């Protein structure tokens, strides 16, 4: 399953609860994981400490409940965790991730429009691409226009992760039409609302034209 | 490169190792050989690495079944002690740390499953374990319920398996029998038919594990259950008024519970064997020695017969020994894998109702 | 102490794949070993175990009857056998060790050393290099401002390629977006860059495309309009 998000600041305390476990009352682990890398154990049975882990890490447990607490946030500490649950004991599931993402001030996208290439429509398709450039936060929306017919269904977007530099991310989404699909329409237009922008921006572009 | 003329100990974190030290210290102040105490993480995993290099420790402790594979490698040297040492403690525990007709370690503590119950709830519990049954008929009304124990494992289903005639490997005079298994006997047949019609007519859950029968028994929602000494110091927490007694029978045969011996072995590589063989035997392997450890973290039942007598002064700890007496070493051979599968196996597939009792356990073989 | 992991690649639907988990500094048939994958951009999900001391193997419930867990003590290594795999296999696959003290214990200590992690593909498709369609700046850019430009990387397989632009001399700006997997069984993915809109007649912008599955290397130059 794609892992929920949590925005924090250096220096924040977080509490992540375990959602898998309340299936039973059995031992939970957590691991954190970076991109790219195999997860890592930093806790065991509930609350014990791995050895090495920073101690700014804690586990525990109330009742059916086990938490972990990352007391004040380092840099280090920004990806994604996972509690390990063994419900019956030959069993094991892991939990939804939570990627803690590093907060930072309302960016708003700036929006780019790309008609397809030359090459690819004599190919036989055309993808049109609208690019949302280091935006934060991560939610937007983005709304195809062809000759002013809202679309639903023809696109894909994909997001990068936040910029090692200035926190922001960017996404992409790309609207794939047959070429002869293509040549039947003249406006091409992708509708951005974030929350950077006091009302939506509009990139549009004719087919054909300069 | 071990360091001659001093003495390194390796014994586990969960052990009294600060009362260990404390004996450590007589022994210096005694002799003038300095003794430290180590409670590395993983160290019977970390033991066969150093010592395999002619490193580690002087002394490790672990559990006896582990020695097996070190004696196999032959890490662990071999100890010497005269008639009247090992008349001192139990003679079955010396059968836990033999190894090809050689002693390769000497046994330290005791450890074995017990009937564990709600004083309140049961202030006599059951001799038997036909009589349980008509017991969860009562607790069933009172939205109670008799007996919960990890049906999950083989290590808590084999006593009532065994009870009639079950048995893993056919023990003559210190030597395992990889031929004779008596995994499927009338015995065994007998024993896990009970364990079947106990789920089969509701008494217990097929999928009752180790960690659900601990929350209910701590909970008060069931009146007994199955577990070692280990499990002591969750129940203290839970405040349950309980009790520990030696298990119900079968067939008026007593149940027969696997056998665990805490052991402490020489490395084969330490230049130091005769300090190792003063230290063990006369200053650790005493009632004050072993005192100093069990006050630090107690060691449930000991092989040391004076100081048993002592501790068997709780009554859990009688229970302890008793049903380890009851019960059999367990095996320290490779071929405990196949039994461990065979055992599993026939459990689980009997229990669902999939397979009969004789399919089960002949299946588990093939 | 170290899991090292091979046998991973390239399957088809209904075929089969070995992966070995070969451990050292430690003795795998005192541990439990397990094997944890994660699909691109999801989270972990157990597959299998193996207890040999124990004598015990383990399996979830979405591969139970197609895979086999087994280990060879001698050569102190693990093993998954996938049979009759499904696209909903693909994913990294990790093996793992979970620690034992003793034969009583429930699970206690978790998963404390991890491999390296392999890529399984179970896919119809062939491999198949990318085609390099260029994403080229508009000729409205911000007069003495920003102005964004990319490479289109379409219908490869499989995963991974690696984008560059001037041979890794242009790296501010630069963002490389994660692929999807379309509907054709091929990825695709895009590239992209800001740059100064003074230096868009000037400096030449080209992205290297690599794509090692199939041995395939496109170098692209991206350059405005026509008009």
């Amino acid at each position: 399953q794609s892992p929920s998000s949590l925005s924090a600041s250096v220096g924040d305390r977080v509490t992540i609860t375990c959602r898998a476990s309340q299936s039973v009352s059995s031992a939970v682990a957590w691991y954190q994981q970076k991109p790219g890398s195999a997860p890592s154990l930093l806790i065991y049975s509930a609350s014990s400490l791995y050895s090495g882990v920073p101690s700014r890490f804690s586990g525990s447990r109330s009742g059916t409940d086990f938490t972990l607490t990352i007391s004040s946030l380092q840099p280090e500490d920004f990806a994604t965790y996972y509690c390990q649950q063994s419900p019956q004991g030959y069993l094991v599931t892991f939990g939804q991730g939570t990627k803690v993402e590093i907060k930072r001030t309302v960016a708003a996208p700036s929006v780019f429009i790309f008609p397809p290439s030359d090459s690819q429509l004599k190919s036989g398709t055309a993808s049109v691409v609208c690019l949302l450039n280091n935006f934060y936060p991560r939610e937007a929306k983005v709304q195809w226009s062809v000759d002013n017919a809202l679309q639903s269904g023809n696109s894909q977007e994909s997001v990068t992760e936040q910029d090692s530099k200035d926190s922001t991310y960017s996404l992409s989404s790309t609207l794939t039409l047959s070429s002869a699909d293509y040549e039947k329409h003249k406006v091409y237009a992708c509708e951005v609302t974030h929350q950077g922008l006091s009302s939506p921006v509009t990139k549009s572009f004719n087919r054909g034209e300069c | 490169k071990i360091e001659e003329g001093k003495l390194v100990i390796w014994i586990n974190g969960d052990k009294g190792y600060n009362g260990l030290a404390e004996v450590g210290k007589k022994f210096e102040k005694d002799t003038g050989i300095k003794v430290t105490v180590e409670h590395p993480d993983k160290l019977e995993e970390k033991f066969p690495q150093v010592a395999a290099t002619g490193d580690g420790p002087d002394i490790i402790f672990w559990a006896h079944d582990r020695f097996g594979g070190y004696a196999q490698s032959g890490l662990l040297a071999e100890i010497t002690p005269d008639k009247a040492f090992q008349d001192k403690l139990y003679p079955f525990t010396w059968d836990a740390v033999r190894y090809n007709g050689k002693l390769i370690a000497y046994p330290i503590a005791v450890e074995a499953l017990s009937l564990i119950y709600n004083k309140d709830l049961l202030p006599n519990p059951p001799k038997t374990w036909e009589e349980i049954p008509a017991l969860d008929k009562e607790l069933k009304a009172k939205g109670k319920s008799a007996l919960m124990f990890n049906l999950q494992e083989p290590y808590f289903t084999w006593p009532l398996i065994a009870a009639d005639g079950g048995y893993a490997f056919k023990y003559e005079n210190g030597k395992y029998d990889i031929k004779d298994v008596g995994v499927d006997n009338a015995g065994a047949k007998a024993g896990l038919t009970f364990l079947v019609d106990l789920i089969k007519n509701k008494h217990m859950n097929a999928d009752t594990d180790y960690s659900i029968a601990e929350a209910a028994f701590n909970k008060g929602e069931t009146a007994m259950t199955i577990n070692g000494p280990w499990a002591w110091s969750n129940i203290d927490t839970s405040k349950v008024n309980y009790g520990v007694t030696v298990l119900p029978t079968f067939k008026g045969q007593p149940s027969k519970p696997f056998v665990g011996v805490l052991s402490a072995g020489i490395n084969a590589a330490s230049p130091n064997k005769e300090l190792a063989k003063e230290f063990l035997e006369n200053y650790l392997l005493t009632d004050e020695g072993l005192e100093a450890v069990n006050k630090d973290k107690p060691l449930g039942a000991v092989a040391l017969k004076s100081y048993e007598e002592e501790l068997a002064k709780d009554p859990r700890i009688a229970a302890t020994m008793e049903n380890a007496q009851k019960g059999e070493i367990m095996p320290n051979i490779p071929q405990m894998s196949a039994f461990w599968y065979a055992v599993r196996t026939a459990v689980i597939n009997a229990a669902s109702g999939r397979q009969t009792v004789d399919e089960a356990l002949k299946d588990a073989q093939t | 102490v170290q899991l090292v992991e091979s046998g991973g690649g390239l399957v088809q639907p209904g075929g089969s794949l070995r992966l070995s988990c070969a451990a050292s500094g430690f003795n795998v048939y005192y541990s439990s070993i397990h094997w944890v994958r994660q699909a691109p951009g999801k989270g972990l999900e157990w597959v299998a175990s193996i207890y040999s001391y124990y004598g015990s193997t383990s399996y979830a419930d979405s591969v139970k009857g197609r895979f086999t867990i087994s280990a060879d003590t001698s050569k102190n290594t693990a093993y998954l056998q996938m049979n009759s795999l499904r696209a909903e296999d693909t994913a990294v696959y990790y093996c793992a060790r979970e620690y034992h003290s003793y034969v009583y214990e429930p699970p206690l200590y978790g998963m404390d050393y991890w491999g390296q992690g392999t890529l399984v593909t179970v896919s119809s498709a062939s491999t198949k290099g990318p085609s390099v369609f260029p994403l080229a700046p508009s000729s409205k850019s911000t007069s003495g401002g920003t102005a964004a430009l990319g490479c289109l990387v379409k219908d490869y397989f499989p995963e991974p390629v690696t984008v560059s632009w001037n041979s890794g001399a242009l790296t501010s700006g630069v963002h490389t977006f994660p692929a999807v997997l379309q509907s054709s069984g091929l990825y695709s993915l895009s590239s992209v860059v800001t740059v100064p809109s003074s230096s868009l007649g000037t400096q030449t912008y080209i992205c290297n495309v690599n794509h090692k599955p199939s041995n395939t290397k496109v170098d692209k130059k991206v350059e405005p309009k026509s008009c």
